[PDB]
């Protein structure tokens, strides 16, 4: 006869979702909110290209390891990529004060501008072109870190140094220098004449006195000697004052901080792909409209939200027999 | 089924209704057919659209992990750093998965609710003028032309229509 | 409406009933009137009072931020400190907003439930003795004095009362 | 009661039914008795078993606190460490208690749902052949032998069975 | 004829709440659980008044910057208020060891009691009333930090100092002292005769040796010299031992810690209102029965729960057409 | 006549659960998910027994406090138990560099193997069996820390020491040594002849110079002198180099790290029960199938999840009148 019936939609989709009381439930329509794919590349970030340290560390770059000449001048970057174990670091064995604190500063910077603050030619009463070592070779010849100069005596004499540089720029200056720790008293006089030496350094803020440690150590990269490096941020119109009668590894080039900004130091073995992206992870870039992802927690750019899941599916439709 | 409509007293779904989530199926003098209830289909599409967007908006400021490094004599704060970032990324993973499990359910019971509320839209109109078959269908005590179906399909059905 | 009572088959609300959340409206021989169902009004006020207090009690030990300072060479732990305190204050902001969104809903569907459960309190008593109009009202097959309304209003209505 | 079945129109529980959560109680010619509806009892045991296990599985990777110590001049990071571990252990305590409160409720309303869905399983079968007493029981317009009870108890009841 | 009807409440309130599936929903009754108003003042906390450092820093207060005399004696406080950039700090340029660690201790203290542990008059063989500087002026005249005394030579002589103080109180003692770093060897002898000097300090727990750093630095507040300050907590019945042959900035006043307790160091430009409260934020006090608030996360007292939201409204009533 | 009725289960259980809208609700069946009981003992963990420092600290153990002989040789452990205030620590007053950082390393280790890296008999030109003190008594007689030797002069002479040890093992070496800070110049010469002394120490990585601080300090355990101890991890095939002309507290025994692994340092006054467990807390072990517990947050082993609650009950059954 006559009839009327109330029913509901159904279709052919096999997609399943979960609820609290039941898993693997098939539905008519769903929405996956979890991006699970990247391009496996290291891309530019919104058109600004990353700085990919290759087999160089931050220290090798900033100090100017001769094996790191690729980075002598470096344009504005978006983020920095460093390998887990860069082979080019401190060619001359030693240490780098407050290194992780510097690395952190770097994640807050987008561009350095290398400038010569004390030319190697200005040293009239000390030797400046003999500060080289087999530990730091360039094309097979003994060399050294490019941005600092290892001064030694001249005509059997090391007059005490009084050098001063005033930051007359409008940008903060990253200034690096070092001290050399010999292996015995003979080496000390051989390099510097003076047996008992020091290096004082002052700014508005900094007030340090360094004395070299002449002592017996185990050979690293062939040497028992050590080079120990220091740094500071020189604020505009402040000056830095060096006084030393030996073991001084004087600055030559320093870095104007021309662009503070949001940045990062990615640990990744990957290298430069040739691409652009809005979201970059250390294992590859992301291009998605998804609100979530599961690729890597350490990320940079306008990215989805990281989550440890392998599947996250929202149910929009209804049950389906 | 929490309301018992879907897969309860109604055994299954109507493949032939490619017009929406809820609707009808008549069979009078002038033939059979399907018609999507654009009414409850709208208060449902409004539901899940707002639901999806709310789940997403509730978690746009979540937790970002930044890279920090520590030397060989900073193993304590390094561990603190590690577990504190693992910490937040665990709770937010919990928050996401748990909100999905809980809202997938309130989603299914929502479609069950709407069907239960549509069968009751018709049932509360054709009181004596029909018999509730109980499988989801009704059978009329009079003939119901293609203009009789429409009056039910939009909310105002006229009771003056005799019996048996 | 999840149960479909409020704003479903009952088009709107009764302004004239300033006596509670749920109630009645009769119109017999001795006049019209309103009466608040103090029964279901109580199991409802008990509901939201406990709900409010539970939402508050679940979050009395939350997360306090204390002030710590760091020098120019402690930028790592300073950032750790910053993001760790921002971290907890974000999740607790999420927890508060999300619990409100979820319980505002279970609140509205709770009033819908009670109305659906009151219409069924009356419907499961006046079986043949009345006709379900379907707009929320019933019409008697006998006269119902002001003492007949009260028996329904407190739970025990006598079936022996003839038909048509 | 959100669906109003349990402790609503059905005043209480049947002690004599030690066979499951939902069932029946008949009284025909051949005596009385109880029978557990193994149908809805199964879709219920499936419910809470998965629910318990989901609550547990959602929180197997939670937050572990490890022991770290600090000297007299590390009071800042010590406090950071303290409050960061107290922090996570507070939110997870919140997450546990809150998930229990919320799912204990959806558990009770789930049993209410099933009863409401079983009374409607029978009601949508014995349309005219019985009268809904409204206290949870039905009364037949014919005699119902011990083979008549079974047909209702497994889903297919035959309508051809006269009236009054 | 006769009728019976079941319905629900309704009224005139326009208040709205949100749910997951729907925003801006009007209801009969609601409850706002978010306090969004403060008094914009810095009040007493339950009747105990805060300590409002004005243009003085913690260091200026504790060391006794002459421009900080307002705080020479300071009653029990409830919390401490410091400006973001106090102008009165280290009038004589230099540094303050473990300053943030001291600041943290302060948030655990409610009252100091200044006491004279080494009177300025007790120095028989050194000058004690000439230790002043233009960097630290008081009413236009050269002065110095009040709680420490800058000793110099007397009759062209600086005998080595052996001074000792035993904490015979039942409270912990906060003891401050300093060393002076000159700018050249001439200044060193001009102040102290002895060219090569030191300051040793010992307790049960402390065992330090300080040597001044004579070096060239950039002028700050007119000077190239520096003053560097140290501190320790002296436990009851422990003693502190000073030995020095120059550059010693000796203690005179120290602080008995008479009241440990819960406290704070608020950063706020605000100053003393004239009020009382149970809950104080850095931008104003709170008086509320609300369980939440959105004013400031750093708070002190019995306060609501901080939350980043701008609205949080709970639905008590029901839907309203 | 004939009837059919739909109903639900009920029983006699009084157990209650909570919901958001209602507390103390009785049900038919429930499940408690909160373990609230421990055995009040310190057990083995899966058959490997803990190391229970008794009245000895980590420092007393590792340095070899004579009152700590119980731990001269110590088998593989599962976790370490230390009292809140061990009475046997630094018998000779002084300090221990980077102690908490060492303690953390320990929670990453399961077994040390004590080995003699410089025998006490090898010192031909210094005294090695007179380095004892009343501060460190053994059975009533003056003694010292067992793992290090306090060298003094011999025949009114202290030739400068050049000692070197090469880690020829395949395991990392924990190596401890110290410096002695005298109380006056007389004591310095009485012990070491040389008035001005130092101790240099080098590895691949380490490059330190220590000079003793001769100064007046308050008596602790009867002495004004101090012993200050240092440590390092010697990597396989690296060597450590000591040079000193006084105040050197030379190593004798060191620790091969033979088993890295997951571990802990529990603070507990409890001592060795005689039992085994899968989950150990500082106030007692746990044996449970419960998913949660409320006993102690710091835990080790396959344990339930810690939660601050006192009751957590899940509702499995239904309502019960
Ligand atoms: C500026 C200078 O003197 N460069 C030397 C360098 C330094 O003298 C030395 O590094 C001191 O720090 O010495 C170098 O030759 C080192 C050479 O010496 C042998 O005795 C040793 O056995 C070899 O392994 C090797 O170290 C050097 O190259 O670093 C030479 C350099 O000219
Ligand atoms: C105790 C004492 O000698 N106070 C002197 C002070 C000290 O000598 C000086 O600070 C060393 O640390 O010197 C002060 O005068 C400094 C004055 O000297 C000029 O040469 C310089 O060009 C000026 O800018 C100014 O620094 C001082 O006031 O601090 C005087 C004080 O009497
Ligand atoms: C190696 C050695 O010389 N051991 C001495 C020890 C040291 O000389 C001393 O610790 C220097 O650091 O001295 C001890 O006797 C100390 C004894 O001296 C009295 O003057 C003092 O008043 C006493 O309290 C007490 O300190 C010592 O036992 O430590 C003796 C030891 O033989
Ligand atoms: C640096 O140069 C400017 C301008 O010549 C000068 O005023 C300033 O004082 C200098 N800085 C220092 C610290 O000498
Ligand atoms: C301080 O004084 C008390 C009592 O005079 C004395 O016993 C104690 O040893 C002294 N403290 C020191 C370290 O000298
Ligand atoms: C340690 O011994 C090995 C083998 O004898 C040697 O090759 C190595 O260089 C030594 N280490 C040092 C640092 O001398």
């Amino acid at each position: 006869q006559d009839q009327i019936c109330i029913g509901y939609h159904a279709n052919n989709s096999t997609e399943q979702v979960d609820t609290i009381m039941e898993k693997n439930v098939t539905v008519t329509h769903a929405q996956d909110i979890l991006e699970k794919t990247h391009n496996g590349k290291l891309c530019d970030l919104d058109g600004v290209k990353p700085l990919i340290l290759r087999d160089c560390s931050v220290a090798g770059w900033l100090l100017g390891n001769p094996m790191c000449d690729e980075f002598i001048n470096v344009p504005e970057w978006s983020y920095i990529v460093e390998k887990a174990n860069p082979t080019n670091d401190l060619c001359y064995p030693g240490s780098f004060n407050d290194y992780e604190e510097l690395k952190y500063l770097l994640s807050r910077i987008n561009h350095f501008e290398k400038i010569q603050i004390i030319p190697k030619s200005s040293w009239s009463d000390h030797e400046a072109s003999s500060g080289v070592s087999s530990a730091c070779p360039y094309l097979g010849s003994p060399s050294f870190f490019r941005n600092v100069v290892w001064l030694i005596k001249k005509n059997s004499a090391y007059p005490t140094i009084k050098k001063s540089y005033n930051n007359t720029n409008q940008e903060d200056l990253l200034v690096l220098w070092g001290i050399h720790h010999p292996n015995d008293a003979a080496e000390q006089t051989r390099l510097y004449q003076n047996p008992t030496t020091y290096i004082s350094i002052g700014t508005s803020t900094l007030n340090q006195r360094l004395v070299p440690k002449i002592a017996t150590r185990s050979k690293v990269n062939g040497l028992s000697s050590r080079m120990e490096f220091f740094w500071t941020i020189l604020k505009p119109n402040d000056a830095i004052n060096f006084e030393s009668n030996g073991n001084f590894i004087a600055p030559e080039y320093a870095y104007k901080i021309v662009k503070k900004g949001d940045s990062a130091i990615m640990k990744s073995e990957l290298e430069y792909g040739n691409c652009n992206t809005k979201c970059q992870t250390p294992m590859g870039a992301i291009n998605s409209s998804m609100p979530f992802h599961n690729i890597h927690p350490l990320t940079i750019g306008e990215c989805p939200k990281y989550v440890k899941s392998n599947r996250l599916v929202l149910a929009t439709g209804l049950r389906n027999s | 089924g929490l309301f018992g409509a879907i897969a309860g007293f109604i055994e299954g779904g109507w493949q032939g209704m490619v017009d929406g989530w809820y609707g009808y199926h008549h069979s009078n003098e002038q033939g059979s057919g399907y018609a999507a209830d654009k009414e409850s289909t709208q208060k449902a599409i409004d539901g899940v659209t707002n639901k999806v967007n709310s789940i997403i908006d509730k978690m746009n400021t979540q937790f970002e992990a930044v890279g920090r490094e520590f030397n060989n004599l900073e193993r304590r704060i390094e561990n603190l750093n590690k577990k504190m970032e693992d910490g937040f990324l665990d709770v937010w993973t919990y928050n996401a998965e748990l909100l999905v499990l809980m809202e997938n359910e309130r989603t299914l019971d929502f479609h069950d609710s709407n069907v239960k509320n549509l069968y009751d839209k018709v049932r509360l109109q054709l009181r004596d003028n029909a018999k509730e078959l109980g499988n989801g269908c009704f059978e009329f005590y009079h003939k119901c032309d293609n203009e009789c179906m429409e009056s039910i399909r939009n909310g105002t059905y006229n009771y003056p229509q005799y019996s048996e």
